[PDB]
Formats: C-alpha cells, sequence, structure tokens
C-alpha cells in the first residue's frame, strides 16, 4: 500500500522462507540460506567476505537492475514536452506525467532483471558457492537471520 | 446364483459392524461423509490423472522362468518372512538349472 | 482450494496414488511387528479411511452403471416397468465400472506418508512391495521416480551400482 | 458473410411494422370499435410484436 | 484371514449365460406382440441351448 | 467415393446452416418472424445508444 | 364426461337398455372411466332449501422452486445469525 | 439491485413452455425413431390439454398405433 | 512519434470523460458501459456467424442435442384411454351432459 | 490473527508475535489518522 | 513362494515344467505329493489322444456332408478340417489343464508341508 | 521417551489443596451437561466443546450453501424441464397413479421439484463439508484422549 515501502519484499532474497529450504538438496540448502543472509542480514559475515559479496551481487543484480530501470524510463521519455503548443506549455503537467511514467517503468524494469537473473545468480555463481561452503549456515543461523530481517525491516519503517 | 459372494458383503459390512459407539471415546471421530466427499474429489482426480496425465506402463519381463521368484539380498533388506530362507535356497537352485 | 488440506484421508494431484485393490494387495504383504507405533498409527488410519472409501465406491459408480445399463436397453425409458432388464444390465455393468474405478489410483496422504517417509517404516515397506509384489512395485516404482522421489528401492536408480531387478520401462531421463 | 446487417437489409426491415399495421388496418377497416391511434405511435416492443 | 473372497473377474465371466438368456427372454416375449410361432423358435431353442 | 458424398453432405448441411444464421432476418421461413425481428431489436439498441449519449451532451 | 354423481346418475340415456336395442357396447363407454371426483375436499352442509356443496381447498400443488427458494430465504439467514451469534456467545 | 436477478423470477419458469419449432422444421424422410417418439409427445401433449373430444379420441387411436 | 500523439489522445478523451463524470453518477456510467460491452460482444457474435468452422462447431452441438430422443410410454394397463379420461377434470363442467337440465 | 499467522510464517513465536503485531497496527492507525486529517485540511 | 496379484506374471509354460519335474523327482517332497503328480500325469494323457482321434473321425465324416461334399476343395478342405481342429484343440486343452491343477495341487501340498507360505500354520 | 522426577507423596496441606481444586472445578460444570464423573470426563466435555463449534460453522455454512445454490444451480436446472428432448412441452407420464394435473403447471412443477428439492439438499450438504473445517477436533495420531484431571486445571493457594 501508500503507507510503507514495498519495494524490499520481493528483491534480495527477502521472500526465502523455510519453504525454499524443505525441498533443497543440502548444497542448495547452503547456497539459499547464505543468500538470505548475506543479502538481508550482511553482519554476519566478516567484512572482506562482505564486500566479496556485494560486488558480485551489484554487477549481477544490484547495478544491472539499476541501469535496466533506468533504461525502461528513458523509454518513457521520447518526447518530454508530451503535451505542449505555441499558444500554452504546460510544465507542472509534463512534470506529473514523467514522474508518473518514468518510476512505473523502472519499476516494471528492475522487477523483471530480478525476476529473470536472481534465481540463476544464486543458483550458478561461483562466489556464492565458495562462501557459501566457506560459512556453512545451519537451519537456526537462517531462522535467526530471518528474524533480524523482519525486526530490521520494522526498524526502517519506524524510523 | 448370485449367493456364494456373501464373503465380499461380509467385508464391507463387517468392518461397519466393529465400530464402537461415539461416546465410549476410543478415538471420538465420526469420518463417514466426510470420507465420502473426500472420495468423491479424490476419484475425480484419479481418473483425470489416469486418463489425461503420466501412467505407469505394464511391460514386464515374460520369458525368463521364474525371473519374479525374487530371493533376499541387500536389495530386499532381510525383512520377510521367517520361514522364507528355504524358499530362497529353492530359488538359488532353480536359477542354476536355467543356468 | 479445499478447508481441509489437513485431512489424513485428503490428498491432492501430485501425491502417491494407489488403487483399492494395490492397497489391498500391499496390506497382504506386511507384518506389524516390524513397524513402529507411528507406522501402525498411519495403517490404521488409512484402514479406517480406505474402509469408508471401499463402502462409497459402488455408489459413485451407480451413476455411471444406471445410464450405461440404460443406453443398452434402448432409447425407451420404462420406469417401474424396465426395471427387471435395466437391473440385471445393471448386476453385470456395475462390476465393470466398479472395476475400473477400484484399479484407478487415487491420490492420499496418507498414501505418500506410507510409501515415501524417509525412516525405517518407509525403507521397510517400500523393500517388502519390492520383494512380495513385484508388479505393484513396478508400476509404483514408475509413479514415484516421476515424481521426483528419489530412493535406493526404484528400478530407475542411476546412482546404484547393482542392476535393476525388474525391466525398466521408458521414461524421460 | 456476416450476421450483422447492412444498411439495405435494414431498409427493407424497416418496412415490415408500419407493413404490418397496414395490414392490420386493412383487414379490420370494417370494424367500428378498432380505434388505430394506438397503432399512430408505438414502442420498440409493440413494434417487434 | 480366512477372508474367502473370489476374484470378481471370474465371476464375472460366469454370469454370461444367465444374463443372456434374461435378455433373450425379454425379447421373446416383448415380439411375440408381432411374431409367429416359427419365427420364434430360433429364440426358444436358443434358449433351451 | 462415398467418403467424398457423406464429406459433402456434411458441407452442404454446414452450408444451408451458416447461411440460415447469416440471412434469417430477410425471409419469413422461422416462424412468427422470430430472427428478423432480433436483427431489428439490434439496430434500435444501437440507435438508442448513440441518442443516449448525445443526448447526456 | 362426469364430476358429481348426481348428475351421472340423474338422466342417463345410455342405460343397456337402449344400448342393447342398438348392440353396439364401445370400448371408450366403459362406466370405470366416465365419473371421477375432483380430489378436492368437498362435502355437504343444510343450505336454505336443500343440500349446499362446500370445496374445501387448503394449498395449491402447482408450487415451483423458485417460490419454494424466495420463501425460505428468510429461515436461512435466521440459522446464519443463530449459529453466528452462538459462535460469539 | 440484488432483487432484480435474485427475487425477480424470470418469465419462463412461470408460463407454460411453448413448442420448439425448431425440432420439427426439417424432419428426417423416416419413420424412424425419433420421428414417432415426436408424434407420440405431440399427440400426448395434445390430449393433455384440449378442451376438444373429437381431436383427443382420434389421437388416443393414434397414440396407441 | 506514435507515443507522444497517443499520449495526447488519451489526455483529451480524459479531459472529456472528467466532464461527463462531473454532470453523472457511477451507477449510470456502470450502466451504459455494461450495455456497450454486450451490444459489442453481439457484435463479435454476429460477425462470425457466416463462418464455417463456427458454423460447423455450432452443428455439433446441434446433433449432440438431438441425438438422444428418449420415449416414456404409459405401462399402466388403463393405458391410453385412462390416461387421457384423467386429463379432463377442467372441461367437464363446459358439456352438455352437465348443463342444469331438471326433468319436470 | 491474520497478522499472527503471517508473522508466524517468518521466523517467530506467538507470543513474540504479539507486540509487533500491536506496533504495527498502532503504526498504521498513525498513518490512517494522519491521511484523514490531510483529506480534511485539503 | 509364487507372487500373488493381478499385476503378477501367470505361470509360464516352461516354469509350469520346471514345477511339475521338480515335484516328481525332487526329495524334500512327501511322497503323497510325488503320487498325486504321477496320477496327474497317468490320467491326463487319455484326453489329448481322444481329442484328436474324435476330432479325426467327426472330420472325416464332415468332408463327405450334404453341402461340404459339394464345395470346391480348398473350402471343402478347410470346412472339412474344423472339426478336426476343434476336437484336437480340446483335447490338448482339457489335458493340460486336468495335469497342471493336479499339479498345483501337488505344488500347494509341498508349500504347506514345508511351511513356505506367510499366513499358514497348523 | 525421558521420565520426570515423582514427588513424593503429598502432605495433608497438598492434599487439602487438591480436594479444593477437584472440587472447584467440579462447581464449573453446566447442569445441562450431562457427562459422568470419571477420568476421561474433562478430556470428553474438551471435545465435545470443540465439536459444537464446530457444528455450528457446518451448519451457517449449510444455510450458506442452500443460497449460494438457489439460483446459481438448481433454478437453471429447472429450466430443463420446460420441453422434453422431442421439443414438445412438458407432460405429465403417470406411473401407476393417474392423479388429476388440473392447475395450471403441476405436472411440470412437481417433476421439477421432485428432482430439485433433493439436488438442492445434496448440493448444499457438499458446500457445507467442503467449506467449514474440521481442524480444531481433527487429531491425527489421537493424542487428545489424554485423561486429564481436575485438580491439574485449577491452582489454589
Ligand atoms: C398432532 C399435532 C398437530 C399440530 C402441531 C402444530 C402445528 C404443526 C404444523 C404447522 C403448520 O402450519 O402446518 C400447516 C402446513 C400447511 O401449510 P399452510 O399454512 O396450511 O399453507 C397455507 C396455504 O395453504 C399455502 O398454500 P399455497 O399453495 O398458497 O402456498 C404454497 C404452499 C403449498 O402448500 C404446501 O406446500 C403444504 C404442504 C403440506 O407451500 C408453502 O407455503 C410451504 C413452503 C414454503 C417455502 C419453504 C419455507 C421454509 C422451509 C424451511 C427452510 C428451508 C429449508 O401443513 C404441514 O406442514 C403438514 C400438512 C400435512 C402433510 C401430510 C400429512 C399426512
Ligand atoms: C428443502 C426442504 C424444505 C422444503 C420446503 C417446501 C416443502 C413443500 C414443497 C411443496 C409440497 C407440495 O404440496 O407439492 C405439490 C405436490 C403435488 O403432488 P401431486 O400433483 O398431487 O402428485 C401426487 C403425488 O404426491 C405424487 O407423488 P409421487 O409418487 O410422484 O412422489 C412421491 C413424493 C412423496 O413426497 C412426499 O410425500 C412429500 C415429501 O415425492 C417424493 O418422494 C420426492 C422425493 C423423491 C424424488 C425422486 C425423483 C428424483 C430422484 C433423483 C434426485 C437427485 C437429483 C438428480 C439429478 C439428475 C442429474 C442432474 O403435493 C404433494 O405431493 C402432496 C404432499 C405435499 C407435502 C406434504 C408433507
Ligand atoms: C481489461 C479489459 C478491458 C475491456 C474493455 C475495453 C476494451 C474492449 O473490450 O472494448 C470493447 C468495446 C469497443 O468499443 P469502441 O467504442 O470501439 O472502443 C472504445 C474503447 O474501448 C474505449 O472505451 P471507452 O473510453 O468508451 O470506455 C471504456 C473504457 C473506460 O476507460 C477509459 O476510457 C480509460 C481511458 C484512459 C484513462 C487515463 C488517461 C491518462 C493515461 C496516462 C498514462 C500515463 C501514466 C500516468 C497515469 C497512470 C495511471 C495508473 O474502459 C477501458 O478502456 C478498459 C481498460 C481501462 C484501463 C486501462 C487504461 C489504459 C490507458 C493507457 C495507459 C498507458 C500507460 C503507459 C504506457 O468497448 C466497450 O465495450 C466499452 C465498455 C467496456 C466495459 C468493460 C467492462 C469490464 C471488462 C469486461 C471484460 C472482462
Ligand atoms: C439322419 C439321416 C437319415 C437318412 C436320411 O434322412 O436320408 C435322406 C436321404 C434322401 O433325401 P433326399 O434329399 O430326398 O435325397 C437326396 C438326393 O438323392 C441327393 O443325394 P445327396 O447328394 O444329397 O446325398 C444324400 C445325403 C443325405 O444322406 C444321408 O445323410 C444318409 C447318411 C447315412 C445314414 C445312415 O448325403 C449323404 O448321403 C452323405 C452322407 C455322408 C456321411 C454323413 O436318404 C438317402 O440319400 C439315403 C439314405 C440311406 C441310409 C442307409
Ligand atoms: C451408508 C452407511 C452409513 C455410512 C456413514 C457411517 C454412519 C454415520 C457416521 C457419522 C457421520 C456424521 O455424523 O458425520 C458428521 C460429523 C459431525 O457433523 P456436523 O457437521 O457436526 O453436523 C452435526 C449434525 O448433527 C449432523 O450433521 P450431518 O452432516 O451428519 O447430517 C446432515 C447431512 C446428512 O448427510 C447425509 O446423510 C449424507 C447423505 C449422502 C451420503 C450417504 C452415505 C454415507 O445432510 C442432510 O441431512 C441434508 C440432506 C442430505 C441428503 C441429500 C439427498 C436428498 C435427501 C432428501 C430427499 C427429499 C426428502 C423430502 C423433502 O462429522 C464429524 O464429527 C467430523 C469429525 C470431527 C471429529 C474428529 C476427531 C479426530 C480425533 C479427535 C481425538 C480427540
Ligand atoms: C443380510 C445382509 C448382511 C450384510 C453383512 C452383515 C455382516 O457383516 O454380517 C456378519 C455378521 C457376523 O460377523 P462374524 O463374521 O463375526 O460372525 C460371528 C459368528 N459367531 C457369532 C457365530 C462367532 O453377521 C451378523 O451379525 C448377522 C448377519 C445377518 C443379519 C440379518
Ligand atoms: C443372493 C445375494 C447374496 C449377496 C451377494 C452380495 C455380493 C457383494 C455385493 C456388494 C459388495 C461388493 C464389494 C466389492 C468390494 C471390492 C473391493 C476391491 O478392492 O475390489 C477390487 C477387486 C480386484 O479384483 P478381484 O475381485 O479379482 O480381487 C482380487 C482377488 N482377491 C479376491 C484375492 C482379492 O475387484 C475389482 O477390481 C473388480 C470388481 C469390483 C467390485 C464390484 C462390486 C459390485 C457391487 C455391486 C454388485 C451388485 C449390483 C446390483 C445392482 C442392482
Amino acid at each position: 500500500f501508500l503507507f510503507y515501502n514495498q519495494q524490499h519484499k520481493t528483491r534480495n532474497g527477502y521472500f526465502i522462507n523455510h519453504d525454499n529450504l524443505m525441498l533443497a538438496s543440502l548444497e542448495e540448502r547452503k547456497k539459499l540460506i547464505f543468500y538470505f543472509i548475506a543479502n538481508q542480514v550482511p553482519e554476519k559475515l566478516d567484512p572482506v567476505d562482505r564486500v566479496k559479496f556485494n560486488e558480485e551481487l551489484s554487477d549481477n543484480l544490484s547495478t544491472k537492475a539499476r541501469l535496466i530501470g533506468s533504461l525502461t524510463g528513458l523509454i518513457g521519455l521520447v518526447g518530454f514536452p508530451y503535451i505542449s503548443t505555441r499558444i500554452y506549455s504546460r510544465p507542472v503537467l509534463n512534470i506529473g506525467l514523467s514522474l508518473l511514467i518514468c518510476p512505473f517503468l523502472y519499476y516494471v524494469g528492475n522487477q523483471l532483471t530480478y525476476s529473470v537473473w536472481e534465481p540463476k545468480f544464486i543458483a550458478n555463481n561461483n562466489t556464492v558457492c565458495e562462501l557459501s561452503k566457506k560459512y556453512n549456515f545451519t537451519v537456526f543461523d537462517f531462522a535467526q537471520a530471518k528474524k533480524e530481517a523482519h525486526l530490521k525491516a520494522l526498524r526502517t519503517e519506524l524510523v | 446364483s448370485w449367493a456364494y459372494m456373501y464373503p465380499w458383503l461380509k467385508f464391507i459390512f463387517r468392518k461397519y459392524l466393529d465400530v464402537p459407539y461415539y461416546w465410549f471415546y476410543l478415538n471420538g471421530r465420526e469420518l463417514g461423509i466426510r470420507v465420502f466427499f473426500t472420495d468423491l474429489k479424490l476419484f475425480f482426480y484419479g481418473i483425470t490423472n489416469r486418463l489425461f496425465d503420466f501412467n505407469p506402463s505394464s511391460i514386464k519381463f515374460e520369458k525368463y522362468p521364474f525371473y519374479y521368484w525374487i530371493n533376499s539380498s541387500q536389495l530386499t533388506e532381510f525383512n520377510q518372512y521367517r520361514k522364507f530362507v528355504i524358499r530362497d535356497s529353492i530359488i538359488y537352485s532353480l536359477n542354476n538349472y536355467i543356468i | 482450494m479445499d478447508n481441509n488440506y489437513h485431512f489424513w484421508g485428503n490428498g491432492d494431484r501430485q501425491d502417491v496414488s494407489l488403487s483399492y485393490e494395490d492397497y489391498y494387495s500391499i496390506l497382504d504383504c506386511l507384518l506389524d511387528e516390524k513397524l513402529s507405533p507411528q507406522g501402525l498409527m498411519k495403517f490404521k488410519n488409512l484402514h479406517e479411511v480406505s474402509m469408508y472409501g471401499v463402502s462409497y465406491v459402488p455408489l459413485y459408480c451407480f451413476p455411471v452403471a444406471y445410464g450405461i445399463s440404460h443406453m443398452l436397453t434402448g432409447k425407451v425409458r420404462r420406469g417401474h416397468s424396465g426395471y427387471r432388464n435395466l437391473f440385471s444390465l445393471m448386476s453385470v455393468v456395475l462390476p465393470f465400472t466398479c472395476w475400473y474405478a477400484y484399479t484407478t489410483p487415487i491420490p492420499r496422504r496418507l498414501y505418500t506418508e506410507i510409501i515415501c517417509s524417509n525412516n525405517a517404516d518407509g525403507a521397510y515397506v517400500r523393500n517388502r512391495i519390492k520383494q512380495q509384489k513385484p508388479g505393484i512395485w513396478r508400476k509404483l516404482s514408475q509413479q514415484l521416480y516421476n515424481k521426483n522421489f528419489r530412493f535406493p528401492e526404484l528400478n530407475q536408480d542411476l546412482t546404484a551400482t547393482e542392476f535393476p531387478l525388474d525391466y525398466v520401462a521408458p521414461h524421460k531421463f | 458473410n456476416s450476421g450483422n446487417a447492412l444498411h439495405s437489409e435494414y431498409g427493407y426491415l424497416e418496412l415490415l411494422s408500419n407493413e404490418s399495421v397496414q395490414l392490420y388496418k386493412d383487414y379490420y377497416e370494417s370494424d367500428a370499435e378498432e380505434d388505430f391511434k394506438v397503432f399512430e405511435n408505438l414502442s420498440s416492443k409493440e413494434k417487434l410484436v | 484371514y480366512k477372508t474367502h473372497l473370489f476374484s470378481w473377474r471370474w465371476f464375472l465371466i460366469k454370469l454370461l449365460p444367465s444374463v443372456s438368456i434374461i435378455l433373450l427372454g425379454y425379447y421373446l416375449q416383448l415380439t411375440l406382440k408381432w411374431n409367429l410361432f416359427n419365427k420364434q423358435n430360433t429364440i426358444v431353442l436358443l434358449i433351451t441351448l | 467415393m462415398a467418403i467424398r458424398n457423406f464429406v459433402f453432405k456434411i458441407s452442404n448441411q454446414i452450408q444451408n446452416l451458416a447461411a440460415k444464421r447469416s440471412l434469417a432476418y430477410l425471409n419469413q421461413i422461422d416462424s412468427q418472424s422470430v430472427p428478423s425481428r432480433a436483427t431489428i431489436n439490434m439496430k434500435d439498441q444501437v440507435t438508442q445508444m448513440q441518442r443516449e449519449i448525445d443526448n447526456m451532451a | 364426461m362426469f364430476r358429481w354423481l348426481f348428475l351421472y346418475w340423474y338422466n342417463s340415456t345410455d342405460t343397456p337398455s337402449a344400448i342393447a336395442k342398438v348392440n353396439l357396447w364401445s370400448y371408450i363407454n366403459l362406466r370405470l372411466f366416465k365419473a371421477r371426483l375432483s380430489s378436492s375436499i368437498a362435502y355437504y352442509i343444510l343450505g336454505l332449501n336443500n343440500l349446499e356443496l362446500k370445496k374445501l381447498k387448503i394449498f395449491y400443488k402447482n408450487t415451483y422452486f423458485d417460490y419454494i427458494y424466495l420463501k425460505s430465504i428468510p429461515c436461512l439467514f435466521l440459522i446464519i445469525f443463530f449459529t453466528n451469534l452462538y459462535l460469539f456467545l | 439491485m440484488i432483487w432484480k436477478y435474485l427475487q425477480r423470477t424470470n418469465r419462463g419458469n412461470i408460463i407454460q413452455a411453448g413448442l420448439q419449432h425448431r425440432k420439427f422444421e426439417n424432419l428426417p424422410f423416416k419413420q424412424n425413431f425419433d420421428n414417432l417418439t415426436k408424434a407420440y409427445d405431440l399427440r400426448m401433449w395434445y390430449i393433455s390439454n384440449s378442451p376438444h373430444e373429437a381431436k383427443n379420441l382420434e389421437y388416443v387411436n393414434e397414440l396407441e398405433a | 512519434h506514435l507515443y507522444t500523439t497517443e499520449l495526447l489522445i488519451e489526455l483529451i478523451l480524459f479531459k472529456y470523460k472528467l466532464i461527463i463524470l462531473k454532470f453523472s453518477s457511477i451507477k449510470y456510467i456502470l450502466n451504459f458501459n455494461v450495455r456497450k460491452f454486450i451490444l459489442f460482444n453481439l457484435f463479435l457474435i454476429n460477425n462470425y456467424k457466416a463462418y464455417k468452422i463456427n458454423t460447423f462447431f455450432l452443428y455439433i452441438y446441434i446433433y449432440l442435442n438431438n441425438l438422444n430422443i428418449i420415449w416414456y410410454p404409459i405401462f399402466k394397463a388403463y393405458s391410453i384411454f385412462g390416461y387421457y379420461k384423467s386429463t379432463r377434470l377442467n372441461f367437464i363442467d363446459t358439456k352438455n351432459e352437465n348443463i342444469k337440465r331438471i326433468k319436470y | 490473527g491474520s497478522c499472527l499467522l503471517i508473522f508466524i510464517q517468518l521466523v517467530f513465536s506467538g507470543i513474540v508475535v504479539l507486540l509487533l503485531d500491536d506496533m504495527l497496527n498502532k503504526g498504521y492507525g498513525l498513518g490512517s489518522g494522519i491521511s484523514l486529517f490531510i483529506a480534511t485540511n485539503i | 513362494m509364487e507372487p500373488f496379484g493381478t499385476d503378477e506374471r501367470n505361470w509360464t509354460h516352461e516354469e509350469k515344467d520346471i514345477i511339475t519335474r521338480f515335484l516328481k523327482y525332487d526329495k524334500h517332497v512327501n511322497l503323497k505329493t510325488a503320487e498325486m503328480v504321477y496320477s496327474a500325469e497317468v490320467e491326463s494323457a487319455y484326453f489329448g489322444k481322444a481329442g484328436a482321434l474324435a476330432g479325426g473321425v467327426i472330420s472325416a465324416l464332415f468332408f463327405n456332408f450334404p453341402i461340404v461334399r459339394n464345395l470346391p476343395i480348398i473350402r471343402r478342405s478347410v470346412i472339412g478340417v474344423l472339426p478336426f481342429l476343434y476336437c484336437y484343440t480340446w483335447g490338448k486343452n482339457t489335458q493340460e489343464e486336468l495335469r497342471w491343477l493336479k499339479t498345483f495341487a501337488a505344488y500347494q501340498r509341498f508349500v504347506v508341508y514345508h511351511g513356505q507360505h506367510c499366513k499358514l500354520w497348523v | 521417551g525421558f521420565e520426570t522426577v515423582v514427588p513424593a507423596p503429598p502432605t495433608r496441606d497438598d492434599e487439602l489443596r487438591m480436594i479444593k481444586a477437584t472440587e472447584e472445578q467440579f462447581l464449573q460444570q453446566p447442569r445441562y451437561k450431562l457427562y459422568m464423573n470419571e477420568a476421561h470426563r474433562i478430556a470428553k466435555m474438551n471435545h465435545g466443546d470443540r465439536h459444537n463449534n464446530i457444528r455450528a460453522h457446518f451448519w451457517s455454512n449449510f444455510a450458506l450453501g442452500l443460497l449460494i445454490t438457489g439460483p446459481i444451480f438448481i433454478i437453471p436446472f429447472g429450466k430443463a424441464f420446460r420441453n422434453l428432448r422431442s421439443g414438445v412441452p412438458y407432460y405429465f407420464r403417470p406411473k401407476y397413479v393417474f392423479t388429476q394435473k388440473n392447475q395450471y403447471n403441476q405436472d411440470r412443477n412437481w417433476g421439477a421439484m421432485k428432482k430439485q428439492i433433493p439436488l438442492w439438499l445434496g448440493l448444499s450438504t457438499a458446500y457445507a463439508y467442503w467449506f467449514t473445517d474440521f481442524s480444531i477436533n481433527d487429531d491425527e495420531w489421537l493424542e487428545k484422549g489424554k485423561v486429564i484431571y481436575p485438580h491439574q486445571t485449577i491452582k489454589v493457594l
């Protein structure tokens, strides 16, 4: 809804829960748990591992999503004047139309590139697999991380 | 002529006869009509799957003698009838007769 | 969908499907001493659900048998007057429709818990069906492998070092 | 080629209501107990009838 | 374990002659309205056999 | 030839039905001149709709 | 075709005497089918001069399902309300 | 609102159904079961709802045939 | 182009529709739109009436409808005449033998 | 109830969920009051 | 010992022969069971020969039947040999059925004798 | 399946507290609930309560089902009794009793009702069993038959 911000719900593995882990293999369970923990609770990792995971995520999901959303928003700006004539110009109306179109296309493109590339990044990335083997999180770690992520989202909503 | 088929009749209704009274609190279950409707839905699902879904094949080995007289091994976990060991020996002997 | 998905006698499409004939034959090759008290509880719940189900199946098949018997007599509805021919044809056809129904596998949570459980009871049941009921286990192994179940007792086991105990029907790898 | 009528088809269909009214008038012109002012203006249901 | 259950498939194959004579008898009684004795001797002999 | 004759009989019946559906309003073959009225009814609705819009303005 | 026995037996000209004078006993003229009552209660009171026939008709028999459904809506809503009230209290 | 399509009964559910003229237009050139059943049904409905006795008795004879 | 022009067209139609909505109710607009959609669906159905494939589907539907015609006989010994006499209640009183006709 | 089940789906317990649900309900009510005040002002 | 069920494979000819020769000659089999199989073998042998011979006689009569005797040679031969084929098949099937039913009774007796059937005990 | 520490047999004060708790729990039984004094009584009573809860829901759904099965299924089903498969309008076919169907559509309406009321009730029962929830009373492993004693329910002093 309009009251709260929900861009974090369907991005960065926030939707991973125990159902994703019950049916997964041991290695796949480790990969999923590590991905959720690294995206949501980076404090559980050493700072060097945090930097490595941020670098591997940015060039694949985060910054790529930002760029795709920017391009899709630029698609909606073929003509910036939009409604405009010699007799009258509509600067405020055109600004409103841009603020209604470009954010929508940005959201669509960002959600698309997350819906396409995030599962492949989780399942077919060497850095994620290596760091998951390095950390080897358990189900209790995933439960604690889920609690911490929900509490952090609540705190961000409060502030 | 339908008379000698009464064992099926006993097989169906004797199980209804051996259901105790509800308020004796042996299991506290009355699942008659619930199972009626649930099994109606389940039979819809089963018929639909049998008609328009994957169906296991019935092809088998129909030439090799005593092929399905399977004797105990680590593939069967040895949890069979105790006196079937004799059967195993027989099976062994039979499979040495056909080489 | 339904509000009673918790019920043990219920099931969805992708549950393990066993016909009533298969279920009774499977019961004919098991011992209660080899099962834990939880496995016995599963089998008893399945017994009550299945006794009600076998009671009800002819009622399910009665409309189809009635229609087929009517269509065999002709296009004349002699109610209260063609009862003799109608019910002779019924006593013939209703067994055939019940044959089709009782040979039709139906999915159940108890079916998928008894066969596919990963504890010792599941292994015992699977191996007992594998050895004493080779044909039932052939069909059941095909069904289980199709449903992404990976057990050593399956004929379609690519990780095994021992040859299968039966003919492996063609399937998509 | 279509179930939708054309202007030429609708020209013929528009004459049907007046033709039926005139047939009624012609058959029953002798009746002094018949009032045609009700036929002077009709609704859609009355025209279809 | 002595349920004494007999196979239904064998019973069904057993049932054929009795239902056959029932249906033939009904056909014989229905067609008696417009058929003669020598033409129905076929049905009578079939039921006898 | 029998197969072709059967196919042509089916085609003939289909074409007769198709022409009946698309031309029933012209003739009075149907009892009480039902389908014709239906098409006329449609026109009325269409006309009303347009008039409705104008009246709104 | 008769509905009342007093009209049926008042002046009957198809009696065996006449029909024997013609000797043609048609099947459609069986007395089993000639008279039949109305299946609605009809009793007799004493009027001012003679017996008066009073018909007791209580309910119709041609009711369709829509009437039953529309006349049942308040009962169904009362059942729903009572069950929800029991649940809440 | 709701009463228009929940309480206002449809016309067809009340009045007597009329003859389906579509099913008597194109009849096969046969005395088959369909045509015989159509004739039987027509005459039975007529004698069930007709105050005319001569036609009713003619239809009774034809119904026996 | 083909995007800014369509946006301008949508905006002009939106201004007209706002003018319409200012002097109208929600119920009237819903009724008009529902009637227009029903007319559009009827238009499509009429448009695809002369197609041979659609007519073949309708012909199969009709043939399956009239395939099963069932005869219901009268199996009582009264047969047709007894049933016919059972259906005479509404018309008995309109018959000459039921007219009030006193002998004296 | 619904919020309780939703928050229990995420790793939580029935007792802990109550406090978080109360906080979220209070926040939503405050937001609704602010929206109503803004609507009244404009 | 044999698997039981609808989906199970029926006894093949090789399995029946192997079981018959097991019951006839093997030890671990009481004298009564072997005698049962022997009596099966003795009495069944009459029916194959009897069916073949009766079919031959009936076919010899049928080759000269009032309509068969006036048929072309190919049709006459087929119609004449039909009774022989029918009776020969009847004899062979009856012999096999009698022998195998008695042999299977002996096999059940052997299985009960050595307690090789679950849900069967004294 | 471990075991818990067995406390020493209670003193007179503990026995009196147990008696007080049992009698207080005895006082709580409504007089219209006829459950006899027994070990399983409380358990039974709990079961009964849950059962009654389910019952209420069921009947509500049943009533609701009737409403939802009124115009959606049964009335359109009754649209099929207007004409026969031959196109001739519905007429009475008598079985044994040649009832006089003198009223307007007595035959058609009565046949429609005979084939609609059972259908109405059956669809309503199906709706009630499909949509009501029996989860509160369902116990797959039958763990809720354990004996609960009155003194364990109430704490005294």
